[PDB]
RNA sequence: UCGAUGUCGGCUCGUCGCAUCCUGGGGCUGAAGAAGGUCCCAAGGGUUGGGCUGUUCGCCCAUUAAAGCGGCACGCGAGCUGGGUUCAGAACGUCGUGAGACAGUUCGGUCUCUAUCCGCCACGGGCGCAGGAGGCUUGAGGGGGGCUCUUCCUAGUACGAGAGGACCGGAAGGGACGCACCUCUGGUUUCCCAGCUGUCCCUCCAGGGGCAUAAGCUGGGUAGCCAUGUGCGGAAGGGAUAACCGCUGAAAGCAUCUAAGCGGGAAGCCCGCCCCAAGAUGAGGCCUCCCACGGCGUCAAGCCGGUAAGGACCCGGGAAGACCACCCGGUGGAUGGGCCGGGGGUGUAAGCGCCGCGAGGCGUUGAGCCGACCGGUCCCAAUCGUCCGAGGUCU
RNA sequence: CGAAUGCCGGCAUGAGUAACGAUAAAGAGGGUGAGAAUCCCUCUCGCCGUAAGCCCAAGGGUUCCUACGCAAUGGUCGUCA
RNA sequence: CCGUGAGGGAAAGGUGAAAAGAACCCCGGGAGGGGAGUGAAAUAGAGCCUGAAACCGUGGGCUUACAAGCAGUCACGGCCC
């Protein structure tokens, strides 16, 4: 349950190792973004060389949550930190790469590259 | 002193009208199957109790 | 009627009574998965069993493995089209039924805590059904 | 009009062999008709319907036996289906196929004076800032002078819960009439032994 | 809304536990105990209990009622007076009667706890 | 109104208007399509989260379909905040010879347990409904909800001076919002279990208890209640409509939607959906049960005394509940408490034996303890009872 | 005399309503007595223990103690004070 | 009584002719009663003559539980005196 002021330990190669999510991308007055949902995001904390900068507000897909992501099978994954991958506005990945494990809620969100490119989509 | 406070004194008519439901309502009170005083129910009041019951000064 | 969960243990014939009845010790073994058009995808999962809430039917027990830079638990249900649900190491010794004490710390302090249930993983080892006696009498 | 009587006797997760279904259970057991409220002495085309027929001669003067299986009158009391009309006896859960919608109709978890923040789920107050002896008041209920009282509709504190309340659309995921259960997919109101009358379908 | 649950209370947790305890030290003593009812009706359920330990005779179930009842010369006459007075009554020790003649002065209904005979 | 109408803003709760910001219709368009502009109908639902300011208002940030304009004592202080402003203190700029003054800033600055009546939310008692009662229910009249987006197929084809992209429909997901519920996830769980401290005590060791947030603390915690969880809901569908387009057609031989008529047509209106609801004196209906007159007249007598069918009183209670009600029970009884079993929570109890100088580790032991849960079992408690309760004559 | 937020006295209303003056905490068995949760005793329970314990000044003045009482004062009752 | 103090500063009369101020019962712990007695009178019985009104009761008549009001008034009608 990503909410405005949260932080997010980003994970690609963009720059960014820590982002505030801004402003969930969901509906009209939406409460909170969990796993798979596209976030607004301010990046606050700086790989030095990055690509994106110390406040590039950027949107970003959500892959982590301590949230439990109670999925329709009844058993529900639960990681243990949030984690955030930097999109391209066309809701594309903006890095090469992408850390550790993602939720597989992503497929069917439709972030294919990120369930194709993440090493373990747990 | 302070906030909330009677407007106007309320009349006979209302006062007595308040105090209808406090009325006090009759005991109740059942025969004792030993002797015939009148205890209230499910109770071992001073006659002998229920049957072979604990007893105040009785054999 | 009078039977207001005797009812509701009868209804229950989804049970899965060949699952191993472990306790918070070790368990790694497969799920369900299904994705791609095709059921058939069998990813396994390693991790401590942290919990095991119990309501008779529909215990779901939760087994946090650290993966690849973080933790990550999952809470699966017991009775569900789990196929194989193995345990390495019947271990632990675990004090704690549900031992969520192992968030806070995320480290050889596992191995130091969760040490060796040598009761368990003997007694469930020498339950070895493994023997030649077959087919002979 | 697919209506039925019945006990909610707990919540369970089910699987239809891809998720987890989570499902009550109703035991809309076998209710015996006990009087078909006719349209022509009454206007209703109802039935009265009955549960557990064990009741030791607590049956007084609506003994009624003036059904062929009358099944001495439950304190499982009576209740209607308002357009039911059957056709044997003794309604049982088959009328009920696996994958109709119902509408469960019960009387909910009472919650006593259960007032508002919980009834009308008030934003309450702060919890800080300032005083305190609002942190669960409703604040203002109304205007000044003009309309200078409060509108008759107003939400506040009262009897929470305790009043009848249909869930439409719970979908009949199985029957099991060997023991005459009835198993839809969710909330059904009410405790876990409450009275629910199980209805058929306002979809269409 | 709590009452879909258990027991009663009118005092905190520690001086229910050793208002039971109290009450609990003089029923197993003299055997007839004058409360007022809703302390008779789970004074009752905790001395049935104390009581049904002890029919255990064994040293864990000594150890058990001392951990409420910390007197142990009590419990001498508790195992050797109380436990095998009997030993075939399958629950339910304690009894407990209204009365008349009420609290007078604060009207409580007062009660009769005796064992039972 | 100065023998006081507390005053700005925010919070909370709202409710209304339409001169509409979306959403639904529609007309024109300098409307290829997508957009849009403007205007007509249209409040039923909405109308976000932030940064700054005491701010309403603004400027932005990120969204959104839209981030409405107002009213309601610039709604709301017998609801709250006081940041501001209108108290004393202080200071700065300034004016003043000066005390002092400044909608000129700056820091600080008592915002008052009890609701009498109406109002409202609830829940009752009385009496009524020409018999008296147990049930059940029609629904007069209300009230609640009334949203809306994205994606896909339509097809990337109609259209396209362009390559963007439909109308008409149909699915699938979302976003809030409401109802309901513990199956899950997740909280709490106040003594259910465990560990540990320090001290004191029981009995020295062991074991245990008291006290240390009214739980010593810490780790867990069933039921319960709950949301962050789950399942539902918004409607389809009639009918009449607004704007707007009609068909037929005169007055006026032509036309014109209109004067006679009749059709489409809006999230709007009524009914549909959900809930209350016969106190709806209009007091209903249906099914069932019980029914003398003996007594005091210008008479089944208006008043009582015994009546039943029933209802109370009482008691055991309850996912019912402030009380009262409501529902369940009262020996024929599983209603509470107990015990027994199971679920469940804890996590190998105590004791013994063995290993170790020893703190401890070991087996016996998933043992023991066990709050509610699910059921059994009369073992204890609902024993005994007492009191109301028609006898209907009337068009 | 009808008014002066009049004055003095009385009695209302508010109202059997708020409260009863520390969330240190009580429970039982005997007494005594006409009468008891409240008085006495017993046995547990709790609370302070750099005091909620002792001692002395300040102050108050007989509250000390015993016996007979309970109208009045004890925010209830009271045989107790 | 208030005030440290200077000072302020109350209320509070009436049994009957005479105490003849109630012996003795009965209820009650007593207070208080009811008898008896006193006295012309005891609703003259003790901080007691008369003892109004507000107020508070009890008994009776009329009246109200589909009603709306500055509480009345006028009009009829009903019902006990
Ligand atoms: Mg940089
Ligand atoms: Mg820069
Ligand atoms: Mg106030
Ligand atoms: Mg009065
Ligand atoms: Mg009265
Ligand atoms: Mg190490
Ligand atoms: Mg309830
Ligand atoms: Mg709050
Ligand atoms: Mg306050
Ligand atoms: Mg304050
Ligand atoms: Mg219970
Ligand atoms: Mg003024
Ligand atoms: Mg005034
Ligand atoms: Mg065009
Ligand atoms: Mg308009
Ligand atoms: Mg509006
Ligand atoms: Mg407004
Ligand atoms: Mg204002
Ligand atoms: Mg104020
Ligand atoms: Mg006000
Ligand atoms: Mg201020
Ligand atoms: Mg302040
Ligand atoms: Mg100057
Ligand atoms: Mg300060
Ligand atoms: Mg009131
Ligand atoms: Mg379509
Ligand atoms: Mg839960
Ligand atoms: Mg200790
Ligand atoms: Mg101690
Ligand atoms: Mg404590
Ligand atoms: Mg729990
Ligand atoms: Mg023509
Ligand atoms: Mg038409
Ligand atoms: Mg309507
Ligand atoms: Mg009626
Ligand atoms: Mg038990
Ligand atoms: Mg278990
Ligand atoms: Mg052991
Ligand atoms: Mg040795
Ligand atoms: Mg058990
Ligand atoms: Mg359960
Ligand atoms: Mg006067
Ligand atoms: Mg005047
Ligand atoms: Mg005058
Ligand atoms: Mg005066
Ligand atoms: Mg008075
Ligand atoms: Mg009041
Ligand atoms: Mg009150
Ligand atoms: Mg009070
Ligand atoms: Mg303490
Ligand atoms: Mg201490
Ligand atoms: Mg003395
Ligand atoms: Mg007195
Ligand atoms: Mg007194
Ligand atoms: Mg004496
Ligand atoms: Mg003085
Ligand atoms: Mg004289
Ligand atoms: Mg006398
Ligand atoms: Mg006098
Ligand atoms: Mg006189
Ligand atoms: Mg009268
Ligand atoms: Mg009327
Ligand atoms: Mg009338
Ligand atoms: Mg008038």
């Amino acid at each position: 349950m990503i909410q405005p002021q949260t932080y997010l330990e980003v994970a690609d190669n963009t720059g960014a190792r820590k982002i505030m999510c801004i402003r969930v991308l969901k509906g009209s007055n939406a409460k909170y973004a969990t796993v798979g949902d596209v976030i607004v995001a301010s990046v606050k904390e700086a790989i030095p060389r990055g690509a994106v900068k110390e406040g590039d507000v950027v949107k970003a897909v959500v892959v982590r949550t301590k949230k439990e992501i109670k999925r329709p099978d009844g058993s529900a994954i639960r990681f243990d930190d949030n984690a955030a991958v930097i999109i391209n506005n066309q809701l594309e990945p903006r890095g090469t790469r992408v850390f550790g494990p993602v939720a597989r809620e992503l497929r069917e969100k439709g972030f294919m590259k990120i369930v194709s490119l993440a090493p373990e989509v747990l | 002193a302070k906030h909330p406070v009677p407007k106007k004194k309320t009349s006979k008519a209302r006062r007595d009208a308040r105090r209808s439901h406090h009325a006090l309502t009759p005991p109740t009170l059942v025969p004792c199957p030993e002797c015939k005083a009148m205890k209230p129910p499910h109770t071992v009041c001073p006659e002998c109790g229920y049957y072979a019951g604990r007893k105040v000064l009785e054999v | 009627m009078n039977r207001g969960a005797l009812i509701k243990l009868v209804e229950s014939r989804y049970v899965r009574t060949d699952l191993p009845e472990f306790r918070p010790g070790d368990t790694v073994r497969v799920s369900y998965k299904v994705k791609e058009g095709n059921r058939t995808r069998i990813q396994d999962f390693e991790g401590i069993v942290i919990r095991i809430r119990r309501n008779g039917f529909n215990t779901t027990f939760t087994v946090r493995k650290v993966s690849y830079g973080v933790g990550v638990e999952r809470i699966f249900p017991l009775h569900s089209p789990l196929i194989q649900k193995i345990d390495i190491v019947q271990r632990g010794r675990a004090r704690r039924a549900k031992l969520y004490f192992i968030r806070n710390l995320s480290d050889r302090e596992i191995r130091r805590k969760l040490r060796a249930d040598r009761k368990r993983i003997d007694q469930d080892r020498a339950a070895e059904r493994a023997a030649k006696e077959e087919a002979q009498k | 009009m697919k209506g039925i009587l019945g006990v909610k006797v707990g919540m369970t997760r089910i699987f239809r062999d891809d998720r987890a279904v989570p499902v009550t259970v109703i035991l809309a057991g076998p209710c015996p008709v006990v009087q078909r409220r006719t349209p022509e002495k009454d206007g209703y085309t109802a039935v009265q319907l009955g549960f557990l027929p064990q009741n030791p001669k607590r049956v007084n003067r609506p003994l009624k036996g003036h059904f062929a299986k009358a099944g001495v009158e439950p304190v499982r009391i009576l209740r209607e289906i308002r357009d039911f009309n059957p056709e044997g006896d003794t309604v049982t859960v088959e009328i009920f196929k696996p994958g109709e919608r119902v509408d469960v109709t019960g009387t909910s978890k009472g919650r006593g004076f259960a007032g508002v923040m919980k009834r009308w789920n008030f934003a309450g107050g702060p919890d800080s800032h300032g005083a305190h002896k609002i942190h669960r008041h409703p604040g203002s209920i109304g205007n000044r002078k003009t309309p200078g009282r409060v509108y008759k509709g107003k939400k506040m504190a009262g009897h929470y819960g305790a009043e009848r309340v249909t869930v439409m659309n719970l979908e009949v995921v199985d029957v099991i009439p060997e023991e005459n259960l009835l198993l839809v997919k969710g909330a059904v109101p009410g405790p876990n032994g409450g009275l629910v009358i199980v209805r058929e379908t306002k979809k269409a | 809304r709590h009452l879909k649950s258990g027991r009663k209370l009118n005092r905190h947790s520690s001086h229910r536990l050793a208002l039971y305890r109290n009450q609990a030290k003089s029923l197993l003593t003299h055997g007839r105990i004058t409360t007022t009812v809703p302390k008779a009706k789970e004074l009752r359920g905790f001395v049935d209990h104390l009581i049904h330990l002890a029919k255990r005779g064994d040293l864990h179930a000594r150890r058990l009622v001392l951990r409420d009842l910390q007197d142990v010369k009590l419990v001498r006459k508790l195992f050797d007076e109380i436990a095998p007075r009997y030993r075939d009554r399958q629950g339910g020790y304690t009894r407990v009667l209204k009365l008349a003649e009420r609290r007078r002065g604060d009207g409580a209904p007062l009660a009769l706890v005796e064992l039972v005979e």
